[PDB]
């Protein structure tokens, strides 16, 4: 029921001239927003990227965000050079700036800053502040952007009223595709283990929204403690993926099932019996010569 | 050209008001700076503007700003002598040490003293030294007449500048010519110029 | 500063040979975001390839999505060639549907 | 209150000579900057600092160099100094903020050679009489002439100390061959008093003019006399008559 709200900065600086600054904008994991560095205006990713905000409202903000992103480029420049040499080029700066939606009428925000790929500094009440573990030569670039009294009243007033503001308009003009459910379709296959004699069983679990699911595989009533469950991988249609191996001693796969428990199913799962004639049919139509197999 | 100011010259009369004006398209605009510039000195700050729409007074000098129409104006009340200098517009694109600041070419304010009985005449000096020497010394004319210069090589002609007696409590414009030649006659010296018909030209 | 990428190769629907499909190629854990990724069949690159916008997740790491529709087949090889700069070579990580 | 000094107030080289213009601040001020004000232009940013050891390119780099040796001192370089250099030279300091306070100015002048450098002529013009019993004022000329380049300072003297009452000298000088590049220079200056301050035979009036023109540091050779820094004056007695 908790969703966060995340909009992300990517800014790329090879040298004194050249940079690129791309942004993409999440609420929980769909993308609602994209910003190429090529493209002029934000681009909406979804019919209701807008939220409750009007024509007017909505450009308000994006000729804010256009001259940001214009002062950003050349202020990391700046920067740069109180720095120098310190800090040299190549630059990659990131940023997460965003609120969480907490029930009742409640909501915290957030604005941290990562330099070089490692967190360094964040928006916190008034000012810009470096955190513990933070670089020394960072003190100095934070004096003088905590001297800018505008950009910190802006960066207030948007993390203070205008992110929650949007983002309960957004969770209202987006909860046709945020409650929606895509059933997920799973299907068996083996590899060599790593250990001598031994099978690894791979239960593949593809198509599912939402991302919250669970797979196991199972003899009887008895869940198979071995069951080592993969990373969420996303699919191009903005639905999930999701392996689940067991290791097993080679003859031991007869009597394994995987089954599989998602809200999109109804409380009728998936379960995937180890050498039924729906598997063997599978598995007869999914065979190859294994050449430039991985090393399994 | 970011920040274009008018008038680009402006005369007024001492205790008389002005008001100077300033557009730019500097983008982003934090705030706006207005400056004088007294002659061969530097840049003195008169006042800054930071708000959306703002107003800010500092004595005599009183100043509004408009950051949708990006404009800017200075108003001098009651304009003194030393209200004499170049006026200039500042804008500044960030609220901290990482902006630029983008200047306008500024504004010449030339405050000029009323005369109250003009008594307009042309006299000739001559040189201390025995050399047969002499300048032409066109004094006590009106502030409005202005010096033209000279329509002949040979002949030089100075602008008007305006002398304090304090003591007195007397101020007079004058205007200095002579020639290295050898027929040049006071009487027509300044005839280029506007010459009031009670111009008081002594026979030598 | 400088991590390699993590790839990962694998399909959208059960895999059946003669039969269209989708094969996704998700590049994972590196920095810097500047990439290149090209998809491969049997060695030689793939025209029709389709990339999500680049992403980080809380940890900074960034990622990215490539996929393209493809038919599997007893003999035709798939695989995803990364080339980043944390590497002297490109990777190529071939589509292995039973991993 | 926050201040920046600048060293020398006007300078005069020659085209491929060395100019350094300096600048120093006592303000604790990390970040320096120095602009060249132009007619028909704004001040224009040439170079800056964010502290010492620190030079960044501004808007107009090109022909100059800069250095900053420590906090205090910022300088111009001027390695080839070509005419188009010839402006006013404008430092600034500040701190993190948006507020820059300035100098007070470096002028200069780039010639082509120093063949043409002339110290001032100096006369003073006695008052009319015609003056004196129109109005009862009397008011005496000096005229500074022949001058290259404009790098003189008129004063007036009465019985051995300088007055200012009474006194308005030109603000800026002419050309006495207005269609030629390095031509020479006129000035003038009135010093108006009463008719019977002149006629008292015991006042003695003496305009002065210092020029500012080469010394031993300055290379001169020609059949005519050097243009060395000099003091010109003329001077004139009040009289009953
Ligand atoms: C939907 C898709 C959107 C893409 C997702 C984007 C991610 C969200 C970012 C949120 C920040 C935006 C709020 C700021 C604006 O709201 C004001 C503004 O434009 N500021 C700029 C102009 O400022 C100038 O213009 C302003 C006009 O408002 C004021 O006049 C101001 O006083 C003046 O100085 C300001 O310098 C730019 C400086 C940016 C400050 C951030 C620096 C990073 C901090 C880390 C330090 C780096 C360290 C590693 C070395
Ligand atoms: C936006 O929300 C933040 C909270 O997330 C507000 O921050 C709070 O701002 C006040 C001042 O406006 C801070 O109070 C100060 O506390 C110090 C002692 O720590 C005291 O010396 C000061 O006199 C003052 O009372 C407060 O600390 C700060 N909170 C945090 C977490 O830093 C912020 O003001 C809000 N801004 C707007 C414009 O709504
Ligand atoms: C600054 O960095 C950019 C990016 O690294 C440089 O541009 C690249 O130059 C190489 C030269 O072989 C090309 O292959 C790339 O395609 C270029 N990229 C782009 C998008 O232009 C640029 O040359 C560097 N500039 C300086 C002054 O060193
Ligand atoms: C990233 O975006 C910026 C802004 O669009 C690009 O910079 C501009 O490029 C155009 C065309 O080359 C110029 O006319 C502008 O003067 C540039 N500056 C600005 C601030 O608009 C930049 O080239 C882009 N970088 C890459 C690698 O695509
Ligand atoms: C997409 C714009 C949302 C406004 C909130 C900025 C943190």
């Amino acid at each position: 029921k908790n969703y966060t709200f995340r909009c992300l900065q990517m800014s790329s600086f090879a040298n004194r001239s050249w940079s690129r600054t791309d942004s993409v904008v999440w609420l929980g994991d769909l993308q609602t927003h994209r910003w190429s560095n090529d493209s002029a205006t934000i681009s909406f990713t979804k019919p209701w990227s807008q939220g409750k905000l009007s024509n007017q409202q909505w450009e308000k903000l994006q000729h804010m965000f256009q001259v940001y992103r214009v002062s950003f480029t050349r202020d990391i420049q700046e920067l740069v050079k109180m720095m120098s040499p310190k800090e040299d080029y190549p630059i990659e700066i990131q940023l997460s700036a965003g609120c969480e939606m907490y029930p009742g009428n409640a909501s915290e925000s957030f604005l941290h800053v990562a330099f070089q790929g490692k967190y360094v500094v964040r928006f916190w009440g008034t000012s810009w502040q470096t955190v513990p573990g933070a670089p020394s030569w960072l003190d100095l670039p934070i004096k003088v952007l905590n001297a800018d009294q505008g950009t910190s009243a802006t960066v207030q007033m948007l993390l203070n009223d205008t992110c929650p503001l949007f983002v309960r308009g957004l969770l209202e003009a987006g909860k046709s595709d945020l409650e929606k459910q895509e059933k997920p379709v799973a299907w068996l296959s083996s590899v060599p283990s790593s250990a001598h004699g031994h099978r690894q069983l791979v239960c593949h679990v593809s198509g599912f929204y939402p991302k919250p699911v669970w797979v196991m595989w199972m003899r009887g009533d008895q869940e198979q403690q071995g069951t080592h469950r993969g990373d969420f991988l996303p699919n191009a249609d903005e639905t999930w993926y999701l392996q689940a191996t067991l290791d097993v001693e080679a003859g031991e796969e007869a009597g394994l099932a995987c089954r599989v428990k998602h809200s999109s199913l109804g409380g009728q799962d998936i379960i995937l019996y180890w050498g039924s004639l729906h598997h063997i049919l599978d598995a007869q139509k999914m065979v190859w010569n294994h050449r430039h197999h991985h090393h399994h | 050209t970011q920040v274009e100011q008018s008038p680009q010259s402006l005369v007024v009369r001492q205790g008389e008001n002005s008001v100077l004006q300033c557009n730019y398209s500097v983008t982003p605009d934090n705030h706006l700076r207005w400056f004088k510039q007294d002659t061969g000195k530097g840049l003195v700050s008169l006042t800054v503007l930071v708000d959306q729409k703002d107003k800010t007074s500092n004595g005599r000098y009183s100043a509004t700003l408009d950051k949708d129409a990006k404009h800017s104006t200075l108003h001098i009340t009651a304009t003194l002598l030393d209200d004499t200098a170049t006026y200039i517009c500042v804008v500044g694109d960030r609220g901290s040490a990482l902006g630029r600041l983008h200047f306008g070419a500024g504004t010449q304010l030339i405050v000029i003293p009323d005369i109250q009985n003009p008594d307009p005449a042309v006299y000739q000096l001559r040189d201390s030294k025995s050399s047969d020497k002499s300048v032409c010394l066109f004094t006590d004319f009106d502030s409005q007449t202005n010096v033209s210069q000279s329509k002949d090589s040979d002949v030089y002609i100075t602008d008007k500048c305006v002398l304090d007696m304090r003591s007195m409590d007397f101020k007079s414009n004058s205007a200095v010519a002579w020639s290295n030649k050898s027929d040049f006659a006071c009487a027509n010296a300044f005839n280029n110029s506007i010459i009031p018909e009670d111009t008081f030209f002594p026979s030598p | 500063i400088q991590k390699t990428p993590q790839i990962q190769v694998y399909s959208r629907h059960p895999p059946e040979n003669g039969k269209p499909n989708i094969l996704n190629c998700y590049v994972t854990q590196f920095h810097p975001p500047h990439i290149e990724i090209q998809m491969l069949k049997n060695g030689k690159k793939i025209p029709k390839v389709e990339m999500s916008d680049m992403s980080f997740s809380k940890d900074w790491s960034f990622y990215i999505l490539a996929h393209t529709e493809f038919t599997p087949t007893e003999t035709d090889t798939y695989a995803c060639r990364v080339k980043h700069a944390s590497m002297a070579e490109p990777k190529t990580v071939y589509w292995d549907r039973d991993m | 209150e926050a201040a920046v000094t600048q060293s020398p107030r006007n300078k005069v080289a020659v085209t491929g000579g060395k100019v350094t213009l300096s600048c120093n601040q006592t303000n604790n001020h990390n970040n320096m900057y120095w602009y060249r004000q132009d007619t028909g232009h704004g001040l224009r940013l040439i170079h800056y600092s964010y502290g010492a050891g620190s030079t960044e390119k501004g808007d107009i780099p090109d022909g100059y160099k800069a250095s900053r040796p420590s906090q205090e001192n910022f300088s111009l370089i001027l390695e080839l100094a070509t005419p188009s250099q010839t402006s006013v030279y404008f430092c600034a300091s500040g701190d993190e903020g948006y507020t820059q306070y300035f100098g007070p100015g470096t002028r200069l002048l780039v010639l082509e050679d120093l063949k043409n450098v002339f110290p001032p002529e100096v006369a003073v013009f006695e008052p009319s009489e015609a003056e004196i019993s129109h109005t009862q004022k009397a008011t005496l000329v000096c005229l500074a002439t022949g001058f290259y380049p404009d790098h003189v300072e008129l004063s007036w003297w009465v019985n051995g100390k300088e007055v200012h009452s009474g006194v308005c000298t030109d603000p800026q000088p002419l050309k006495e061959q207005p269609a030629l590049n390095d031509s020479r220079y006129a000035l003038s200056s009135r010093l108006r008093v009463s008719a019977t301050f002149w006629q008292n035979p015991r006042n003695h009036f003496r305009c002065q003019v210092q020029f500012y023109g080469l010394s031993e540091n300055d290379e001169w050779t020609q059949d005519r006399a050097k243009p060395v820094t000099q003091i010109v004056s003329a001077e004139a007695w009040g009289r009953a008559d």
